[PDB]
């Protein structure tokens, strides 16, 4: 008849553990770009995991870093979702 | 059922911490582009029906304090809680202008036993920050 | 697939 | 692009 | 190009730093729950739905027992980490 | 918006069931684990996974097992699955002979280290401790 | 119950 003190948390990280996170001085961080984009189209009709999953794919397939320095050139990124949620989350009705 | 009960007076609070400038001492640079993220996030979340609040260039203690008080506010009338952290970071840590603080200590303020008014309610944290120095070269 | 509220 |  | 770390999913029995319970007679809580759910919806629900229902089952239909007051009536919540880029259904 | 599951094989499923550990590790017998294993062997089987179980594996064994699997040809597989049942701590699992970083076990399946699983879900289910903290619940 |  109790609930875990750690339950119902969800962490949507821009990148996986141990890696850098990319951000465009001009367009903003990739993850945020992605997130907003998706949220604008489906924020009110898709479940949170569906939304974030599509954000992962978007970040992963739509971005590649550009840099004069070849060490930081053509590198990729993949967000990381941590769910402790115990239900489906919808931002509507 | 299988869906978080979303029938409350309000959807909830959305706290955005836009960290763009850091004391020279931290060795961290200016996060150009963060204002755009913060702007797009604020609009987005306001759009969902969240009560958006944006803080800027937050000191470590300010971030800790800011969140603690939020966990003490009355959440009875909200379906959920959301916080977005935009800043520098290393594994398990996020930078304040001040320096470095554990993400766990930031979020712990809202654990079941510490923020009862959000008990059984979804507590989301979107985090734009680094978590180390590895790079993904990708494949194919 | 079908997913619906 | 920069790093965060 | 694909992120070398993309499309991975880690379904942990417990959150980082915490303990993970296991009944010596019925098996661990996480596996008991994961099985009871997969056995009924494994073929009709997306992986995240499955694992979210498992989270709720490990969080509500379980509570530790031990003659030690320090380990009596403890709780547990699994932890899902998705780097997936699509919905996953075990069928069709 | 959906992982393509149209392959002749759903995929391989490695279930590692560690019950007994070396007296040096200090860890005790994980009773009921065999019940979990068998229970999992059926579910994942029913799902369509060609599952195989390994008992009381050494850390090396667990490494070789996952290494080799990754080096297998998953061209006709939809995905891959791996279940680890054992003693564990933050970021690591126990082998009957010690502890090994979960990263090493899983890294083997990165896109640049297993082409045949590129763009295909790689699933890891891990039942084990991650520390020594307890959740006292509420209300 | 036991701990893992």
């Amino acid at each position: 008849y109790k609930i875990p003190v750690e339950a119902d948390f969800l962490f949507a990280y821009s990148t996986v553990p141990g890696y850098y996170s990319w951000r465009s001085p001009g367009r903003g961080s990739w993850f945020v770009q992605a997130l907003c984009s998706i949220l604008e189209e489906h924020g009110k009709d898709l479940e949170i995991m569906q939304i974030l999953t599509r954000v992962n794919d978007r970040v992963a397939r739509h971005f590649e870093s550009q840099s004069d320095d070849p060490h930081f050139h053509e590198k990729k990124q993949i967000p990381c979702v941590v769910s402790m949620l115990t239900k489906e989350l919808y931002f509507s009705q | 059922t299988y869906q978080y009960n979303m029938n409350f007076e309000k959807l909830g609070k959305c706290i955005i911490i836009n960290n763009k400038n850091f004391d020279k001492v931290t060795g961290m640079g200016v996060r150009n582009g963060t204002d755009k993220d913060a702007e797009a996030l604020f609009k987005c979340f306001r759009s969902l029906g969240f009560d958006v609040i944006v803080y800027n260039d937050c000191s470590c203690a300010k971030m800790q304090d800011l969140l603690k008080k939020a966990s003490e506010e009355d959440h009875t009338n909200a379906a959920c809680f959301a916080c977005i952290l935009l800043s520098h970071g290393e594994e398990n840590v996020i930078y304040g202008k001040d320096g470095v603080t554990p993400i766990k200590d930031l979020t712990a303020h809202f654990r079941g036993d510490r923020c009862k008014t959000l008990l059984e309610k979804p507590k989301l944290f979107f985090i734009q920050a680094c978590r180390g120095t590895e790079l993904d070269d990708g494949i194919q | 697939q079908g997913h619906g509220e | 692009d920069n790093l965060x």
